[PDB]
RNA sequence: AAAUAAUUGCUAAGUUGUAAACGAAGUCAAGAAG
RNA sequence: GUCUCAACCGCGAUCUCGGUGAAAUUGUAGUAUCGGUGAAGAUGCCGAUUACCCGCAACGGGACGAAAAGACCCCGUGAA
RNA sequence: GACGGAGUGGUUUGGCACCUGAUGUCGGCUCGUCACAUCCUGGGGCUGGAGAAGGUCCCAAGGGUUGGGCUGUUCGCCCAUUAAAGUGGCACGCGAGCUGGGUUCAGAACGUCGUGAGACAGUUCGGUCUCUAUCUGUUGUGGGCGCAGGAAAUUUGCG
RNA sequence: AUCCACGUCUGGUGGAUAAGUGCUGAAAGCAUCUAAGCACGAAGCCGGCCUCAAGAUAAGAUUUCCAUAGGGUG
């Protein structure tokens, strides 16, 4: 349950560390974004001597949420934080490593995250 | 009218009648019945059809010529018939009929299947390296004209190439690209 | 592709008497039922 | 088709017809000269 | 100020004649009372309901707009066919063309 | 066509495909045909059904003569359904197997009664202003009810406070999960209007 | 309230019974050139 | 919980019953709607339309609603 | 599409001064309702329409038509979206429904004008928004009588 | 438990037409979708979906009871 002005942890080695959601894509009054959704962010803080800059505007994909996610088999999953991964203009990710677990929802959206994540759910 | 003051020479082996405001022509190709308005009168004499009107008003001046032509179209309909040739143009366009069923492949994803009445017989002479030809015959000008333009409406000819469904040798609006 | 086909037949109408136009889109293996 | 308060022929092959109380200019050879509302 | 007229029975009312382009050319207007609630209907729309729905509307409007007029409109009976049931009242025959 | 039922409650079940499904349990009990209505007599064709057994102490004499004519045990609820297929006569008995060929059903019920409710809950009004920033006493107010001297009135159909709920409601295309002829039980996916124990019409 | 009055034409637009420059001339009457 | 975007809970007010019992306001009223008309924005005029008789709760569009002989503006051979 | 010409409307700025012992005013909030001169979605004619993408005109008001930064703002500029982020009327709709940032009281200060009291094609900080709903209107909910004898149920649907 | 959304389930389904397209066809020997006829043609109109609805004073219909039927107060 992420909306405009929410702050997320950046969960890849792209250089960015904290991001602010500017927009939830895909609808006129689409209020919330869940795992596997695409958002537009501004980078709020970075590691010293990184590639991307503080204040850049980027697309990202959500990989973890605090609000529990429902599965068709009657199970739920929630995480301790909200996290995303930055994407480039061509739809691919801008980093190499993913830090922390990712949800199984991305098995239907982006196989690059799932292949190089320490654990799925 | 000039048109409506003309006799129609009733050909060999067709019979004409008049009963209850209805003019009926019978011949080899069938029978056609056409209502005629009580203020335009016809009399069958000597095997000829003559029309006349009393008042020279415009509501009869229009009807006089109209009813001469409707009968003149009926008499030639039941004796000789009426010819129309459709020619599909553009590669990948095929026509073929089985019985009265018509099959048309005009470029869409689907196919087209049309059943015609016994008034309009169907035939299709489609040679190789040559365009398919659709031939329709009937005794009714109005109905055969109705069917002919429904088939052409599926694919109207375009200007940029002569592609589409056209009457045989029909003058086509062309336009370079 | 090859998931439907167009079928047309003309039936006389009681309101007027002249032939109307009946149209549908049925799967390719169903036109023999319609005609 | 264009709609004008005054419709003329504008071409030798144009003809003016009345269709249900309204005037039209029709031209099969060159449809760019079609008009309405005579 | 008194109801002194004659009770009238109209028969063959389905063969009434309207001239011109009036059957589907004469627009009636009414309002439901809700915003955007104006509606249109024609004399042919009434004929579908029945002759007694066109005649009643037309005869109304030619009558006084008061309590007495509301009473006397009930003295009118309109029928489609030639068949009615008032033989106990012994209705008289009148040639309307004689009026 | 359809039958009368009683809402029992909700539960969740696992399907064979392995999905968790919310289901509503309805007792579509035995219904007797209590009156046949025909064209030539009534103006239309329909069947009147009776559902819940009633004691004689609770049946008035006019209704007693109604069931005695049909030669059936008196019932508590009566309803009409149309467009059957099979020409059932007086005193016939219908049951849950009627729906054994049904894929989806419609359920008509009466919703729970909320009483008198304000515009915020009845119509989802936004409310006037914020909770702070100079708000005095119009937090759950409707706001303006019309324009000025023209109109000079409130239009019909204006949304206001009033009674909410306790009204007939229809829910369409409910997927049938299972029919249990042993207990006169029907299982449908989803929720239906009304409280437990309420009377429902199930249309095939 | 008082003529479904008498007689002769025009209008087909419900025009009527209480706007123009500019089009097409829908129709009726009387002419002109040729 | 300022908001997205509201939900629920407690008491006091509120509602019903018993007791006591004001006020502002008030030419007379059996006080509907629409368009027109009009001292030029009509419950009350005209032509239509709709409406069985009588309450209670709830909301404020109109009665150019109430209150205060407009402070603005101008005027007075006014005043301070 | 120049030079010119004929109209329609009354949402701008004006002209007139006809209503007014008081007819509350900008912007926003809430709640809408109507028009169509249509922003999207639907249907078409023409094209200097190859296709794709457009341009222009015609029919069409059923539904829909975003969230932020700045500013009292309307309006605008900008950011990110969306199928689209329409234009207007209704006392520039709506303060006996809200607010009170702006304008327009009494305090004070600057620039400027005046000898001064004071003043402003200006600016700046501060500065009480009253009323228990009679009639009508609207949303809900009852009592009486009627329905050509009285009742218990189930109903058709004018709308 | 109740009440709820941030939850879950369900829903937005032939006729006559507009702009247009035509057939046959004269007035006006040709031309012409129109004058006589006819076939089409929009999220729009009417039906179809949901709810109310006989004070619809034009107050409707059906089944049954009474002439102990049925009610009110509690
Ligand atoms: C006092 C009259 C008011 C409340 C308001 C009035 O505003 C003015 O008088 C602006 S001047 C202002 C007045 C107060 C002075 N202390 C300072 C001075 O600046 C206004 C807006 C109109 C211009 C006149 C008519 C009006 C009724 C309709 C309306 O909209 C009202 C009158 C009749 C209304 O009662
Ligand atoms: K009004
Ligand atoms: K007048
Ligand atoms: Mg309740
Ligand atoms: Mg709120
Ligand atoms: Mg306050
Ligand atoms: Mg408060
Ligand atoms: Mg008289
Ligand atoms: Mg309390
Ligand atoms: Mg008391
Ligand atoms: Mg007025
Ligand atoms: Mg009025
Ligand atoms: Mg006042
Ligand atoms: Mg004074
Ligand atoms: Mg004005
Ligand atoms: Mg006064
Ligand atoms: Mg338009
Ligand atoms: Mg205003
Ligand atoms: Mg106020
Ligand atoms: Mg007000
Ligand atoms: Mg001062
Ligand atoms: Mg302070
Ligand atoms: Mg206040
Ligand atoms: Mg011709
Ligand atoms: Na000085």
């Amino acid at each position: 349950m992420i909306q405009q002005e929410s702050r997320l942890v950046v969960a890849d080695n792209s250089g960015a560390k904290e991001a602010l959601c500017i927009r939830v894509l895909g609808g006129t009054r689409r209020r919330y974004a869940s795992v596997g959704d695409i958002i537009v962010v501004s980078v709020k803080s970075v590691i010293p001597s990184s590639d991307i800059k503080k204040g850049a505007v980027s697309k990202a994909v959500i990989v973890r949420t605090k609000k529990e996610v429902r599965r068709p088999d009657g199970s739920y999953i929630r995480f301790d934080d909200n996290a995303c991964v930055l994407l480039n203009a061509a739809g691919d990710i801008r980093g190499s490593r993913i830090f922390g677990p990712v949800a199984r929802e991305l098995r239907g959206t982006n196989m690059k995250i799932v292949s190089l994540a320490p654990e799925v759910l | 009218s000039r048109i409506g003051k003309l006799p129609i020479s009733i050909p060999a082996g067709v019979t004409v009648s008049h009963k209850d405001e209805i003019v009926t022509v019978k011949g080899p190709k069938g029978e056609l019945s056409q209502y005629v308005d009580p203020r335009i009168t016809v009399v069958i004499e000597g095997g000829m059809i003559h029309l006349e009107r009393k008042t020279d008003d415009r509501i009869e001046r229009s009807l006089h010529g109209l009813y001469r032509s409707l009968i003149n179209n009926m008499v030639q309909g039941v004796s000789a018939g009426f010819k129309r040739e459709l020619e599909l143009v553009g590669v990948g366009y095929r026509a073929s009929n089985q019985g009265q069923l018509l099959e048309l492949s005009l470029g869409f994803t689907h196919s087209i299947f049309m059943q015609l009445p016994k008034e309009v017989t169907v035939e299709t002479k489609s040679e190789r390296n040559k365009n398919p030809l659709i031939i329709l015959e009937s005794a009714d000008k109005q109905l055969l004209g109705q069917v002919c333009m429904k088939i052409r409406s599926f694919r109207k000819p375009e200007p940029y190439k002569g592609k589409g469904v056209k009457f045989v040798g029909e003058q086509i609006r062309r336009k370079s690209g | 592709g090859r998931t439907y086909s167009k079928v047309i037949k003309m039936v006389k109408s009681p309101k007027t008497g002249a032939y109307t136009f009946q149209e549908e889109m049925v799967p390719n293996e169903a036109v023999k039922d319609f005609f | 088709m264009k709609v004008r308060a005054s419709v003329k022929k504008r071409t030798p092959e144009c003809k003016i017809v009345r269709r249900k109380g309204r005037l039209y200019v029709i031209n099969k050879k060159n449809p760019k000269y079609k008009q309405r509302q005579g | 100020h008194v109801d002194c007229g004659d009770n009238v029975i109209v028969i063959n009312a389905d063969k009434i004649v309207l001239s011109g382009n009036k059957w589907d050319g004469r627009i009636y207007l009414r309002h439901t009372g809700y915003p955007g609630g104006q509606r249109q209907f024609t004399p042919r729309d009434f004929m579908n309901k029945g002759p007694e729905y066109l005649f009643r509307k037309v005869v109304k409007g030619m009558l006084p707009k008061n309590r007495l007029g509301a009473k006397i409109i009930g003295n009118l009976y309109v029928y489609a066919g030639t068949e009615h049931k008032h033989e106990a009242q012994q209705p008289r025959q009148l040639d309307i063309n004689s009026l | 066509p359809g039958l009368l039922g009683k809402k029992i409650g909700m539960t969740s079940v696992f399907s064979a495909e392995g999905k968790n499904l919310p289901c509503t349990v309805i007792e579509v009990g035995p219904c007797v045909v209590t009156q046949v209505k025909t064209l030539e007599k009534d103006g239309y064709s329909a069947l009147q059904l009776g559902f819940v057994d009633a004691k004689e102490k609770h049946t008035t004499k006019p209704l007693a003569g109604h069931f005695k004519k049909a030669n059936v045990a008196p019932k508590r609820h009566l309803a009409e359904f149309k467009n059957f297929e099979g020409e059932h006569k007086l005193g016939d008995v219908l049951n849950v197997e009627f729906f054994s060929d049904a894929d989806f059903v419609d359920v008509v019920g009466t919703s729970k009664g909320k009483g008198f409710q304000g515009v915020v809950k009845r119509h989802g009004f936004g409310g006037v202003g914020q909770a702070t920033h100079g708000q005095h006493n119009r937090l759950r107010a409707p706001g303006a009810v019309g324009a000025c001297s023209y109109p000079a009135k409130v239009f019909k159909g204006t949304r206001m406070a009033g009674q909410m709920g306790n009204e007939r409601v229809t829910v369409q295309n409910l997927e049938v999960i299972k029919v249990m002829p042993e207990h006169n039980l029907l299982l449908v996916k989803g929720s239906v209007p009304g409280a437990k124990g309420s009377i429902l019409l199930i249309e095939k």
